[PDB]
RNA sequence: ACAGAG
DNA sequence: TCCAGCTCCACTTAA
DNA sequence: TTAAGTGGAGCTGGATGCTCTGT
């Protein structure tokens, strides 16, 4: 697990050195740039993303996990812990995803899908159970809260 | 709401004191900032700010 | 790697063929043998074969608990009675042996001598597993409980009861028993070997390699209930034995629009009849600038509907083989509109053409290979028969 | 405990000691022969049919590979599970109808097991 | 440890006889008669570890430094990122900021 | 804010479900606890031996059957350099005294401590669903004895801060014993918190879990960068 | 949202038309920008596919180059004139005789 | 020096396309079905006998489907065209004819074409009267040469049924409680009987629970059942470490208590303990004989090899708790995909059997009482209990068969044709096992294992996302195989019996357990010789190269699948850093020498499976390729499926944005087919004027999209404009909606029939 | 009962 | 698929 | 010796997001 720390360590200050690469040559009257200013649509990630480098696709907070024995994919060795073999993506959406990058990246995306699905019938429920024991409470003109009872 | 094909319901209320309920209680002008902490919601969106 | 040493000869005897048998005792270690215990009786029944054993237990050991020997030599006996007994005396004295069969066929294992030098085989007759028998406190329970107190067709192949009195009509083999130590042990001991010579050529064994891959793997199906006479894209590589020669090269051309001649000798390998074959080749190929072209006939017969889409045409073969004739006069089809000439759709002639040519700017098409010789085989007569035939061949043209 | 080998096995019964030993060994499901004169189909050839004599040769060669020459074809040797348990090779003669004899011959120690080389008899025809 | 008795392979049992303690079958005559001190020795696992943590090179082995919160501005900082909700189409992050210990943690 | 949002901790909706359910066992509850001696960890690592569960198979070097002519028995050999480094209060007596705790019901003449190391358990007859060879249980049970410490507190640790002008040494435990875990000596008691606010409720009373759940709910609304007004809180507390 | 695609997307149809090719737009391959760069320029547009852009409401050039091209839009089967609903008061159901 | 790179290597995809893969999958089950399971069910119940008065009997010989025709009013017959029953709200099926051999006093009297139902006759199969037609020959029977089949026309409607995605049957699966105990379990299917055994160790003792027992029973008591008596030899076969020892000593304890010493007592106690439905004895071990782990074999009570199984799974209950890797439900090593064969084979057994009992009751009641004139069962034929069963399940959806408790609702939907994409997209879908219960976000997600398999970006969007999945472009489902020469060859290598040993060369470090579909083969040792010489064996062509062999190190079992239903893919050999494919074989494959086929005999390109390619090194680029490398990947735009096939330079857009485009791209308006306008369907969209698109991947070349497309080429100009075009709206041109663009049309339907009643009046 | 849409 | 109430059963104190 | 009050274990019954749009 400290080697886990230590590769994320030095996988991360590549999306940053990256990142802030590409962000000191861009001219003014770029549009990503002129749209993550002033906060309308986009951030300063979003454009280090789609120039610069695509960073580590992470899954449940943590690299990509095996799904055949001792490996993420039959491509890369067994017991390898190499960036590349676990789900780290060095190429930008602008050069082009490899087959293994696009399918890091689409398992990474997946779950952003599926935790937006699960998401409505998970909270539904609490906000019905909050409304039917809170909907009785009143400010009343004695400045005190009562119930209806 | 995103205008991506959406659809949206429409009331007519049918009664004056449904509509003066609606008006000074409902309008849009008198929900400016949500009631959780008081932050403005009808505010500028993008092409507005930009 | 040359065989260094030992240079082994392996022999074969049968004279023990149908005697020799393999106990193996699944629960004692190669230690403790049962060399020095005496045996009592020894059961057996030769077909179906089960054994039975009985051994003989020591009293005047220390490892002998006489306070649970008699109580378990009360509880499994009567008080008295000795009539038929388990036990002979007042003591738990023997431990009987129950044997279970391992496998069906015994054909394929053999017991291996090995003196110095050479090496003798035997087969065996059965292979049996000894373990120790718990019977005796079943006789005990049951003591202890007689003390207190126009049918359907039927399955009895499938059902203990007829099974166990399958077993039971067979009747007991009783047998002496000899240990390891008589001089029996090693009266017996040479018929293992057999009398031979040093050296001697087996009249059997005598299969190839490859007979004897075929024998061990046979081949899923005798023959099939249909004869494939292949319209379909069967595989022209393998050398399919039911299917002739010429039908291979039918097959063929019919993928291969045009090859080259040399590729039939690369592709039969010189054991072909690479002379006499012309009468057939002739009649499904024809050489025209230097290379092969497929003859009209294998393609469409004359009541085949359009193959594409877009407005339906019939067949009519002599327009292509008016095509592949201008071929074999000019050097190519060199003008933009022979299909108002040959009144045909374009989606007829452009699609035709496109499995034997690439297209150039223009002048029609290219010819996908380049001009190889003519006079490699010896054949004089053919390079003036074959002017004599495309001439007949261009005056049925000339009808239409 | 290591894992001895078959070079390693007929090395310590031939080389280290003169004393004979009964092996166990396994066959393929047919040897490569014909039924002689058996009434038969192709079917399987074992030691029940063959006669007495030379039946082949054993070739050791030279780094541990062990063969059975068992006519043209040379089968493979290998050493199969070691068991440790007892195994006792016993004849069983019927010479009565109701009577006979049983005698011990030795006890097995070790289990060979013999297989076709599927590599070379493919690599004479390939497929 | 299992020991098996010589005879039927049931499992022994300890239990005292009149001049020994005896490992005994349950369902046969054999007893062995302990005469010589007999042991098993178990060898358990230790408590290895220690384990204190929480140090601030612990908390500060991540990329980022030398950026701008919206808050307090300082130097240093621990960031995250986060995507895992596609019906938040924006991107997701949240810092930390502790130069001068002043701790926002904001989206 | 649920729809937006989902030593570990529970976050986001299931954490949010918890604390309204009030249900008396949560998914990893926490114990924060203060010392009052925070200056160096030679003194919080004392009072984190006091406090976690330890096992007598964790600190005995080899367990030992032995049969005798005379006797059987089970012998136990403390590793007392283990003890000796992590500064704990065990010795043979007080294992004599942590066993004939619900186990087996031994008696104490039966166990003896013939030096400072050794523990023998001599076995009797369970004479209930259990042969005399009961030493097979005894070698598999008294390993997981406790000797020292909170049999609830699964473990705990030693956490440090991040100021520069200081340096204090806190303890979050993860345990479900606020009890326990206030009423050591050397922890301070007074600062010493939960998550679950029903042993806040158990052992505080009824208005510190109303704090517990205002700060809980808060806390768990921050982590994930909502702002609710504290009067929201307030009232469903 | 982050579509490079469709901008490379407009791109290749742009240099496709011009020169009458359908460039692939395969995955993990296809036809890359730097070729596509090329027939741009040879047939006198930009190489980077912003163009020179007269508003047409005040007749004044615009500021910014806007980026021009062919993308293959698709009609959905969502339309309005399906979905348009309203009720003043109409049938209703037997059992509860609400609408 | 750098590798070369073979240029024309995608070739191998369209040489594919022929003949496997897209919807081919359907075809190649239904015909299956049609040519041999349809005997193979007539085999299983080809005689039949009343139960009163014997020396009567039915005998069934052969069965044969045929043609497709309609019954008409005149009792005029003729062949069908499938769009004729398109229009007229038919089904479209063949006469199922059986011939057979009754007796009527005369012992031997036989018929030949005796009709006794209506099969459904999937399209372009076997039967179909569109296969093997030119394309000029589709436009007489008023049918698109495009349209991919695959699909049921029952009473109009196009029904297609899915994809199924089940568990592997006969496999230990060990998993962890809700508890948190490590169990084990396997569902033991075979053809008569599914049950699940367990393995729960509640108390740190291990119990065996089933559905038959009402209390789960130890395990050394079952044991001392199967006919094995030493405790010893018991401990032999689990294993003989001492941490394994002592892990499982406390059974032996329990066992003890109790006074079971003997097989009789054993089978006493289990008797005793049955459900009840010679009692004691014989209902104990006829339950142990045939209903307790069912797929293994016993054949004359001889419990051996049952023993090694359940000591088998014993001991991965132990090594399982020691450290956690219990096995996971979603490596796809572990499913099994069921085709339209699989079920309709079931069906039709279920419908058969209880027509041979409705016949057998008919001839009960009409033999002992009636007539002293031989009657025969020719007169009692109705073939209506066949083809309204078939129709009804087919139409319908609902697969309530008794004999098997499958109760399976929703495998049948309509074939959508609102586009060509939403047509071809639905031959691909694969529904799954759980179906929405919950929200149980862990097979919701993208596992690694569908590598290739399935596609990782189309999905639909909403309580399905993830649970509805889509095949590749270039995958393959294996069918049931022979299993003739596996066992013949296995039993040549070197792997000794099971039986001629005791349970302790299985804790050895260099014995290996070689398994065939959960059945045990025996031991092995040097696995590697036998991994490599089955692979060479299968190379040659002597076994049929779907049958997969793998090796897992740390159980230390050798797996061989002969099964059916499992995914399978190709690729190239590669040997010693070349592949094995060369440019010459590829100018030979253009030019017309060779087919694929030619390709999987000479050792080029073998199918590799999910579990197989665990153990393989695949190199996805001839650049990437080292010294262990077994594999070369043929064409990587394989992975993604036939909807994501349409996207433009999917891999630089986000990832949702290809699974928002799946999703959006079926329900674009565009063309059906060739015959568009001779269909008459409840709703169809069309566009006025479509245009092939102008940037197209090589899958819309491979599925013909550009020959009848859905979508028109907008100019766009990329600006903000006007203000009306905040979130995702878009301004038009008004001049060019006028002029064309966008124009759809609508179609629509109104049906309306008029019926003759019982009694003599008609509508009018 | 199934598929969609937000 | 997860979780509060209800009921059954050994386990000490106390006489 | 046993009457009795209270722990722990198994069984039972409850619940699991909002709408339109079609077959
Ligand atoms: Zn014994
Ligand atoms: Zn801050």
């Amino acid at each position: 697990e400290t080697l886990e720390a230590l590769i994320l360590k030095e996988l991360s200050v590549i999306r940053d050195h990256a990142g802030s690469a590409c962000l000191r040559e861009l001219d003014k009257s770029n549009s990503p740039l002129t749209m993550a200013l002033c906060g309308s649509k986009g951030s300063f990630i979003n454009i280090s993303q789609m120039i610069a480098c695509v960073g580590q696709q992470a899954i449940s907070g943590s690299r990509v996990p095996d799904g055949f024995e001792n490996r993420s994919l039959p491509h890369f060795e067994k017991h390898s812990k190499l960036p590349a073999a676990k789900g780290f993506v060095a190429n930008s959406f602008y050069s082009g995803l490899t087959p293994t990058e696009f399918f890091f990246h689409t398992m990474a995306g997946r779950e952003g899908l599926v935790d937006t699905a699960v998401k409505t019938a998970e909270t539904g429920y609490m906000q019905r159970r909050l409304v039917k024991s809170l909907e009785d409470l009143c400010s009343q003109y004695d400045l005190t809260v009562r119930s209806s009872t | 709401a995103d205008f991506d094909g959406d659809e949206m319901n429409l009331h007519l209320p049918q009664t004056e004191e449904a509509k003066a309920e609606a008006l000074v209680l409902m309008g849009t002008k008198a929900n400016l900032v949500t009631p959780r902490n008081g932050e403005p919601l009808i505010a500028a969106i993008q092409d507005f700010l930009t | 790697d040359d065989p260094v040493v030992q240079e082994i000869d392996v022999y074969l005897a049968k004279s023990l063929a149908e005697k020799l048998y393999l106990f193996q005792y699944p629960v004692r270690p190669a230690s403790m043998t049962y060399d020095d215990i005496p045996h009592l009786s020894a059961k057996i029944k030769p077909k179906q074969q089960k054994v039975e054993l009985e051994m003989a237990i020591d009293t005047l050991n220390p490892n002998y608990c006489r306070s649970k020997g008699e109580q378990i030599a009360l509880n499994v006996d009567g008080a008295c009675a000795d009539e038929t007994s388990t036990y002979s005396s007042k003591l738990m004295d023997k431990q009987t042996f129950c044997s279970s069969q391992t496998t069906s066929n015994t054909s394929r294992y053999a017991a291996a001598l090995y003196r110095q030098g050479e090496l003798h085989l035997t087969p065996l007759h059965g292979i049996l597993q000894l373990r120790p028998s718990f019977s005796y406190l079943d006789k005990a329970d049951a003591k202890h409980r007689e003390r207190e107190a126009e049918q359907a067709r039927q399955r009895r192949v499938q059902s203990y009861e007829f099974l166990q009195k399958k077993h039971a009509e067979e009747p007991w083999v009783h047998l002496h028993y000899y240990g390891l130590r008589d001089s029996r042990s090693e009266h017996e001991r040479q018929y293992l070997l057999c009398p031979g010579s040093s050296g001697v050529e087996n009249t059997e064994l005598v299969k190839s390699p490859s007979e004897y891959l075929m024998m061990l793997m046979p081949p899923s199906q005798e023959e099939e209930k249909d004869k494939p006479v292949a319209p379909s894209n069967v595989l022209s590589m393998a050398q399919l034995r039911t299917l002739p020669l010429a039908d291979q090269i039918k097959i063929l051309m019919k993928n291969v629009k045009v090859m080259p001649f040399a590729n039939l000798m690369s592709l039969l390998g010189p054991s072909i009849d690479s002379v006499a074959v012309l009468r057939g080749i002739q009649k499904v190929a024809m050489l025209v600038q230097g290379n092969w072209v497929v003859k009209s006939d294998i393609l469409y017969p004359k009541d085949s509907s359009s193959p594409h889409s877009g407005v339906p045409a019939e067949v009519l073969c002599r327009g292509r083989d008016f095509v592949m004739w201008k071929f074999t006069q000019s050097r190519w089809v060199v003008r933009k509109e022979v299909a108002t000439v040959t009144k045909l759709c374009a989606e007829d002639v452009k699609d035709f053409l496109e499995h034997m040519a690439v297209v150039r700017i223009n002048k029609g098409w290219e010819f996908i290979l380049p001009y190889d010789g003519e006079f490699i085989k010896k054949h004089p007569d053919v390079v003036q028969r074959q002017h004599m035939l495309w001439t007949g061949i261009q005056a049925k043209l000339e009808k239409v | 405990l290591p894992k001895d080998v078959s070079v390693a096995e007929l090395l310590r019964e031939l080389s280290l000691t003169k004393e004979e030993e009964l092996l166990f060994l396994q066959l393929p499901d047919t040897l490569p022969g014909q039924p002689p004169t058996q009434d038969i189909a192709e079917n399987a050839c074992t030691l029940a049919d063959l006669t007495e004599g030379q039946v082949g040769k054993l070739l050791i060669r030279k780094s541990g590979r062990v063969q059975l020459l068992l006519g043209k074809v040379t089968l493979d040797v290998t050493m199969g599970t070691a068991c440790s348990f007892l195994q006792e090779l016993v004849s069983v003669g019927l010479g009565d109808s109701r009577t006979g004899e049983m005698t011990v011959l030795g006890h097995v120690k070790h289990k060979l097991v013999c297989s076709p080389d599927f590599e070379s008899l493919l690599d004479h025809k390939h497929r | 440890m299992l020991l098996f008795c010589p005879g039927c392979g049931n499992g022994l049992i300890v239990e005292e006889g009149q001049r020994c303690h005896r490992f005994s079958c349950n369902t046969c005559p054999y007893v062995h008669n302990i005469t010589r001190k007999v042991t098993n020795r178990k060898y358990p696992k230790l408590k290895e570890v220690d384990d204190v943590l929480g140090g601030a090179a612990a908390w500060e082995n991540v990329d980022s430094t030398a950026e701008s919160c919206p808050k307090c501005e300082h130097p240093r900082a621990y960031f995250m990122q986060l995507q895992t909700r596609s019906a938040d189409e924006p991107m997701t992050t949240f810092y930390k900021c502790c130069n001068a210990q002043c701790g926002h943690r904001w989206r | 804010p649920g729809t937006q949002m989902t030593m570990n901790i529970t976050l986001g909706v299931p954490r949010i479900k918890e604390i309204i359910n009030a249900s008396k066992a949560i998914s990893t509850p926490i114990i924060t606890a203060q010392l009052d001696k925070d200056d160096d960890a030679d003194y919080a690592r004392l009072v984190k031996g006091r406090i976690e569960k330890t096992l007598l198979g964790e600190i005995s070097e080899y367990i030992e059957e032995v049969f005798l002519p005379d006797d059987c028995f089970i012998l136990v050999k403390l590793s007392l350099e283990r003890i000796r480094l992590l500064r704990l209060e065990v010795n043979a007596e007080t294992v004599r005294y942590s066993i004939c705790t619900s186990k087996l019901r031994v008696k104490p003449g039966d166990v003896a401590v013939h030096g400072e190391a050794v523990v023998c358990v001599t076995p009797r007859e369970n004479s209930k669903s259990s042969m005399y060879y009961v030493l097979q249980f005894l070698k598999e049970d008294l390993p997981k004895v406790v000797v020292q410490g909170i049999p609830e507190v699964s473990r705990a640790v030693i956490h440090i801060d991040e100021q520069s002008g200081k340096e204090k040494y806190k303890l979050l435990v993860e345990g479900d014993n606020l009890r326990a875990v206030m009423a050591t000596h050397g922890v301070k008691g007074t600062r010493t918190t939960s998550n679950n606010t029903y042993e806040v409720e158990k052992t505080l009373g009824i208005e510190a879990a109303r704090t517990t759940i205002i700060n809980e709910i808060q806390y768990t609304m921050v982590n994930h960068g909502m702002s609710i007004d504290r009067r929201h809180v307030m009232l469903l507390s | 949202r982050m579509t490079v695609g469709k901008l490379i997307e407009l791109l290749a149809g742009k240099a496709g038309v011009l020169d009458g090719r359908f460039h692939y737009g395969t995955a993990f391959g296809g036809s890359k920008v730097k070729d596509v760069c090329e027939d741009l320029v040879r047939h006198g547009y930009n190489y980077l596919g912003k163009d020179y852009v007269t508003s047409g409401i005040t007749g004044e050039p615009l500021e910014a180059y806007i980026y021009f091209g062919p993308v293959y839009y698709q009609k959905l089967k969502h339309m309005v004139l399906d979905k348009m609903h309203a009720r003043a008061r109409g049938p209703r159901a037997v059992l509860t005789r609400q609408p | 020096a750098p590798i070369p790179t073979v240029e024309e290597k995608w070739r191998l995809l369209p040489a594919f396309l022929k003949v496997k893969g897209l919807v081919k999958q359907h075809i190649d089950s239904f015909n299956y079905f049609i040519n041999v399971e349809i005997k193979k069910i007539m085999k299983a119940n080809e005689k039949v006998t009343s139960d009163a008065d014997p020396m009567w009997y039915l005998k069934y010989l052969n069965i044969y489907v045929g043609l497709p025709d309609v019954e008409e009013s005149f009792n005029v017959t003729r062949p069908v065209s499938p769009h004729e029953c398109r229009l007229r709200d038919m089904t479209y099926s063949a006469p199922i004819t059986v011939d057979i051999e009754y007796t009527r006093g005369s012992q031997r009297i036989i018929r030949n074409a005796l009709p006794i139902g209506r099969m459904p006759i999937m399209l372009r199969s076997s039967n179909c009267v569109l296969t093997g037609k030119t394309p000029a020959e589709f436009a007489k029977l008023n049918e698109c040469p495009l349209d991919p089949g695959g699909y049921f026309i029952v009473k109009g409607v196009e029904k297609v049924i899915l994809i199924q995605e089940q568990l592997s049957k006969n496999r230990i699966i060990v998993e962890a409680d809700r508890k948190g105990a490590v169990g084990a379990s396997v569902t033991s299917s075979t053809h008569e009987k599914k049950s699940r055994t367990n393995m729960a160790v509640k108390q740190g003792r291990f119990y065996l629970r089933h559905n038959t027992l009402s209390e789960d029973i130890p395990i050394v008591i079952i044991f001392k059942a199967m006919g094995v008596e030493s405790d010893q030899e018991i401990v032999q076969m689990i294993g003989t470490e001492e941490h394994v020892m002592a892990a499982f000593g406390p059974s032996l304890e329990e066992c003890q208590k109790a006074q079971i010493f003997t097989q009789m007592q054993a089978l006493k106690y289990i008797g005793n303990k049955v459900r009840r439905q010679k009692t004691k004895i014989e209902e104990a071990r006829e339950l142990l004989a045939s209903t307790i782990l069912t797929h293994v074999p016993v054949k004359e009570f001889n419990f051996r090899a049952k023993c090694i199984y359940t000591a088998v799974m014993v001991r991965r209950v132990i090594l399982a708790q020691g450290d956690n890797k219990v096995d996971d439900r979603d490596y796809y090593g572990n499913k099994r995909l069921e085709l339209a064969g699989q079920l309709l084979s079931l069906l039709f057994e279920d419908l058969f059997k209880k027509f041979n009992s409705e016949m057998k009751k008919i001839a009960d009641q009409v033999i002992p009482k009636q007539r002293a004139a031989q009657f025969d069962v020719v007169k009692h034929m109705r073939q209506d209990q066949i083809t309204n069963g078939m129709v009804n399940a087919i139409s319908t959806g609902n697969w309530s068969l008794k004999r098997f408790k499958m109760d399976r609702q929703g495998v049948t939907q309509v074939l959508s044709r609102l586009s060509y994409i939403s047509a071809l997209g639905m031959m691909t879908r694969i529904s799954s096992q759980f179906e929405k219960t919950r929200k149980v976000s862990g097979p919701r997600s993208l596992q690694p294992s569908q590598w290739g398999m399935l596609c990782p970006s189309d999905t639909p969007e909403g309580e399905a996302c993830g649970l509805v999945k889509n095949l590749a472009l270039m995958t393959h489902i294996t069918t049931d195989m022979e299993d003739g020469p596996i066992v013949k060859l296995a039993s040549n290598l070197g792997v000794e019996d099971v039986n001629l040993l005791c349970g302790e060369e299985l804790s050895y470090p260099n014995v290996f357990l070689v398994f065939l579909n959960g059945n045990i083969l025996g031991v092995i040792r040097d696995h590697k010789k036998l991994v490599n010489t089955f692979r060479l064996m299968r190379r040659a062509g002597y076994i049929n190269e779907f049958v997969s062999i793998s090796t897992n190190l740390t159980d230390r079992c050798v797996y061989i699948s002969s099964d059916g239903g499992r995914l399978c893919r190709p690729y190239i050999i590669v040997k010693k850093q070349k592949p094995a494919v060369t440019n010459k074989h590829m100018e030979e494959l253009a030019q017309g020498y060779r087919n694929f086929e030619d390709f999987l005999h000479e050792s080029l390109v073998e199918y590799l499976d999910v579990n197989e390619e665990n153990d393989c090194n695949i190199a996805l680029y001839e650049h990437t390729i080292n010294k262990d490398t077994t594999h070369l990947e043929i064409e990587p735009f394989t992975l993604l499926g036939v909807c994501a096939g349409l996207i433009p330079y999917p891999h630089h857009n986000q990832s949702p944005r290809n699974t928002y485009q799946c999703a959006m791209g079926k329900q674009a308006m565009g063309t059906i087919g060739y015959n568009q306008r001779n269909r008459i369907d409840t709703l169809m969209y069309l566009l006025a004027y479509p245009q092939k698109p102008m940037v197209k991947t090589k899958t819309i070349e491979l599925i013909e999209f550009e020959k009848l497309p859905a979508g028109q080429n907008a100019t766009v100009a990329v600006m903000s404009y006007s203000g009306y075009d905040i979130e995702d709206a878009l301004v038009l041109n008004k001049a060019s909606l006028d002029r064309g663009f966008g124009r759809c049309l609508v179609y629509k339907n109104a049906k309306c029939t008029l019926k003759r009643y019982t009694n003599q009046t008609f509508d009018k």
